[PDB]
RNA sequence: UUGGCGGAAAGGCCUUGGGUGCUUGCUGGCGAAUUGCAAUGUCAUUUUGCGUGGGGAUAAAUCAUUUGUAUACGACUUAGA
RNA sequence: CCUGAAAAUGGAUGGCGCUCAAGCGUGUUACCUAUACUCUACCGUCAGGGUUGAUAUGAUGCCCUGACGAGUAGGCAGGCGUGGAGGUCAGUGACGAAGCCUAGACCGUAAGGUCGGGUCGAACGGCCUCUAGUGCAGAUCUUGGUGGUAGUAGCAAAUAUU
RNA sequence: AUACUGCCAGCUGGGACUGAGGACUGCGACGUAAGUCAAGGAUGCUGGCAUAAUGGUUAUAUGCCGCCCGUCUUGAAACAC
RNA sequence: AAAUUGUUGAAAGGGAAGGGCAUUUGAUCAGACAUGGUGUUUUGUAUU
């Protein structure tokens, strides 16, 4: 429908979300993922933190280098679980990773556009009240991802110049509507509401 | 050789048809292609186009206009499944419809000789057009904006779903 | 206006499958604004086109095209069934398919 | 036929690692180069635009001689060698032109497309 | 072009070739049955090559025409012209490879002005 | 053309001013045909090659020799108008 | 649900992953798809039938109808190829037989047959029958030829050459 | 009244696959009736091309699937030969 | 002739290759059209 659609990964179950994009990516979406630092899981840090370990104590014994590598970052997480649920080994599961992105944060290309959110995948809306939950920022520094400092930093100085500029766009709108206060309730507007808009 | 000479012979006379029971009877138009609708094209060089529907053809076709002054759609005959049906409706009395079918939209197809490797209307038809199209714009006049809408070519915007939409 | 489009937007997901047998004389088409069976039956009968370009010159033009048509609904999420008169390539799974509105019936 | 030979820092002219300097065949192929040279010569070619056009070394038969193996054992002790065959061609500018002349095949809809885009744009 | 039949549909056009011919040199590609205990084409698994059966027969009513929908009918002179005379709409004639260049130049005058269709009006000429 | 802003992968976002085109904000005049009853009916690029006209600067690496902080061989510290 | 609950390469509700589940128990529908079922075409097999026209068709011909089709060991049937033999095509051929090569064409479900092109230089084929030293992927098969290994192991005892 | 169930030789639409057969004969329907028909199997109108466009072969790519044959064996892809 | 090999040309080449169904792309190729027939513009001036 989109020719890039851009996730807000905060907030959101990781499990879900990449069950959501990967239907997607092998549908022919391009999509990108962006707070992945601030997904979640299910269960408590604990939990899923001795998850990470169980992952962490399978490498393949006479040359670890072969061994499945066990990625940090938050993104990478996120694209491993992804590639569970894409076959990754054809063409097509290629294909489908390759129109896959996921960042840290939200890269320059992106903080300027709009970001997306996947009800389904929601932690607000999915976990019932009162369940624990991980995040995967958390999760990823206590299994070695190092980084969490800058990722929050550089989210910190966007979020400033993002409200900056939403400050500057509630200006506008309310300069808008208030000049155009005059030229609303006319002739023309009485037929647009009248014939439905 | 392969055989000496055969005891048991074929015939080749070509053998006729059973006699079909495939009588024609005329077609059932849908309710809403009624004479004086506007129609948008769907397909062909006037694509995406809202013409006026005159008549129902002999051979299963319909005879329609633009008119040819306002959009540029000349009086030609297009198929019934590819025009989409509008709510929109032009009275067609005092235009006179009887003069065309398929008789009136002949060609005399060139030869298969003549290859266009390097490659005009008739009189009657632009007078008779331009009468058409006269008698109807004459008519259409009493409704607001019906020359703008019938001038503007229709299209399919970003989240416009067909099977929700109402024409 | 700068927008010329007369048809609905489709992709072309795979082709009718069990869990280890495709069909590819059978695609499934999800029409780019339908979400339920109830709002594919619009469609059903419809043309669909893939349209595709090659780097060689057949009969006047580098565009290419394969016909066919939806003939039923699959599933409960507005997915489609559809024919073509030749199957489509397996390399066009999640490609762009032009869903036109005829034949029509309104 | 490279398999377990040594490596030298004069492959990378080349873009390899393993380059060898065999005295015997590079001999045989220069003598039949300056044969070739003097039948250029005779033909009376450029001898300058002259360029090796083909080179084709196959095998001969095989000269047969036995080798002394443990416990009373006799193997093969064979010669490989070579039928050796070239041609030097006088080199040439690009001579292949005149490219096909791709007649059309148009559709009533194709050539009333056609005509239309002359009448509208020049 | 010919007697009224159904178009000529081949069930089968693929080749039928013997199990392994691709990978052994030795197994020439003429079909031959599997008959090992174990075999996997003669258990008919899945994926796996078909083997010849009588469903693949052709339509009788279609059976042994050419494309054209005449039958070739080999031919080595005059006389064997001769017999498909009277069936040009059924028969073609295929001269046989062993007829000299004259005898195949007559041989496809006496075709051309019986109306008799040859299927290789071009051994030997000029090309 | 002017003043900025943007380093996370900024390569994009605002802004002063001078020209020119259109404007469907409202009302007009002319053209459309014949692609013949549909045929995606060709309008977006991703690169490359060959030329044209306007600028811009005129290197190194490898072999060979040497070295021995190096070395099975390659590779490697090094030197050499 | 938890304790009870300990085994050796890293690790498997199939995997990812899932927590008012994508878990467990139980109801309701919708949907997906087997070489199964229904209907249709076509192939073959079997069965039951029809059919004596002077005619231009050889009655194991021409037709109508229905039901069937897995298969080792095995049985039977109809066919395809090969060497030689009796008849026949008053068959093909130095104006090119046989043979061979050819991601060229046609035919047959297939065994296979036919043909286009190249090479070649002296014989060969269709049909009706007769005959058999008659069909190969294997037998650590036989004989001959050839590979990868592989420009590889190696060519280093007996003092030594310049 | 509505629900639920059953029935209708009730009505009205949207789709898809198929078109075997090849003079007639049969059973029926239609104001019974000259004749027509949806009644023992697709006809009618139209368009473009007429050529590698459809199709065949071939090589590749893609989706899914596909263990090495022969053999002995209850059982073989077998770390059985 | 084949195994096996050289050259050239064409293709593919992320821990084999090969295969089946299906399409796509490139390459290659066979199959009605003057022909028994519709009636006249008798071309290379019994015949078209």
């Amino acid at each position: 429908v989109e020719p890039v659609v851009v996730i807000d990964g905060k907030g959101h179950l990781v499990g879900r979300l990449a069950s959501v994009v990967a239907k997607q990516l092998l549908n022919g979406q391009k999509i990108v993922v962006v707070r992945a630092e601030e997904l979640n899981i299910s269960g408590e840090f604990f939990r899923n933190k001795l998850k990470y370990h169980d992952f962490l104590r399978k490498a393949t014994a006479f040359n670890k280098t072969r061994g499945p590598f066990h990625f940090r970052a938050p993104s990478r997480i996120f694209y491993k679980a992804l590639r569970g649920m894409v076959s990754h080994k054809t063409a097509r599961g290629k294909a489908a990773l390759e129109r896959l992105k996921v960042f840290e944060g939200i890269p320059p290309p992106y903080d300027k556009k709009k970001r997306v959110v996947v009800p389904q995948a929601l932690r607000v809306l999915r976990l019932k009240p009162g369940r624990k939950y991980t995040t995967l920022g958390k999760l990823s520094t206590s299994v070695g991802w190092k980084y969490e400092d800058v990722v929050a930093k550089l989210e910190a100085k966007r979020k400033v110049s993002s409200a900056e500029y939403y400050a500057k766009k509630r200006a506008f709108t309310k300069k808008v509507a208030s000049a155009n206060a005059t030229a609303a309730e006319s002739d023309v507007a009485k037929q647009l509401a009248a014939l439905g808009y | 050789t392969a055989q000496q000479a055969p005891k048991w012979y074929p015939s080749e006379d070509v053998a006729a048809p059973k006699k079909t029971r495939k009588a024609v009877r005329p077609q059932k138009l849908r309710a809403s292609l009624v004479p004086g609708t506007v129609l948008i094209l769907l397909a062909g060089r006037f694509r995406g186009k809202r013409v006026v529907y005159l008549k129902h053809l002999e051979d299963n076709t319909l005879l329609v206009t633009g008119p040819f002054k306002v959009n540029g759609v000349p009086l030609r005959r297009v198929n019934a499944r590819y025009v989409i049906a509008t709510s929109t409706k032009v009275s067609v009395e005092g235009v006179n419809v009887e003069k065309f079918n398929v008789e009136y939209f002949a060609k005399e197809k060139l030869t298969k000789k003549e290859k266009k490797e390097a490659n005009e209307i008739k009189t009657e038809r632009v007078e008779d057009q331009k009468v058409v199209d006269k008698a109807l714009l004459a008519e259409i006049k009493k409704t607001p904006l019906l020359k703008q809408y019938l001038s503007a070519s229709f299209s399919l915007k970003n989240g416009d779903k067909p099977h929700l939409l109402k024409f | 206006a700068e927008s010329h489009r007369l048809y609905v937007k489709g992709k072309h997901l795979s082709y009718q499958r069990s869990k280890r047998v495709n069909n590819p004389n059978v695609s499934l088409i999800k029409i780019e604004g339908v979400a339920t069976p109830q709002d594919a039956q619009f469609y059903l009968g419809k043309r669909i086109a893939y349209v595709y370009r090659a780097s060689k010159e057949v009969r006047g033009s580098k565009i290419r095209v394969m016909w066919g048509k939806v003939t039923r609904t699959h599933g409960n999420s507005g997915v489609v069934r559809a024919t073509f008169r030749n199957n489509l390539p397996a390399k066009t799974f999640g490609a762009s398919v032009r869903i036109f509105l005829y034949p029509s019936n309104i | 036929f490279n398999s377990s030979i040594g490596r030298t820092a004069q492959g990378k002219e080349f873009g390899v690692t393993k380059a060898r300097w065999p005295a015997k065949s590079v001999k045989f192929v220069q003598g039949l180069l300056q044969n070739a040279a003097a039948n250029a010569e005779a033909k009376g070619l450029d001898a300058t635009k002259l360029y090796v056009s083909h080179i084709q070394v196959n095998q001969a038969p095989k000269q047969r001689r036995r080798t002394y193996r443990a416990h009373g054992r006799i193997n093969k002790y064979e010669s490989s060698p070579s039928h050796i065959e070239l041609v030097v061609t006088e080199k040439e500018e690009a001579v292949a032109k005149a490219a096909e002349k791709k007649v059309v095949r148009l559709t009533s809809r194709q050539r009333g497309r056609i005509a239309a885009q002359k009448r509208i744009a020049a | 072009a010919s007697l009224p039949h159904p178009k000529i549909v081949k069930k089968h056009t693929k080749k039928f070739k013997r199990h392994h011919s691709d990978r052994y040199h030795r197994v020439a590609e003429n079909w031959r049955k599997q008959k090992g205990i174990d075999s996997v084409v003669r258990r008919r698994f899945r994926g796996n090559i078909s083997q010849p059966k009588i469903g693949y027969g052709s339509n009788k009513k279609t059976k042994f025409l050419s494309p054209s929908g005449h039958k070739t009918f080999l031919v080595a002179n005059v006389k064997d012209l001769e017999t498909l005379t009277m069936h040009t709409k059924t028969y073609a004639a295929e001269i046989a490879h062993n007829i000299s260049a004259k005898n195949r130049v007559v041989i496809l005058a006496r075709a051309k002005a019986l109306g008799i269709k040859v299927t290789n009006p071009k051994g030997r000429l000029a090309l």
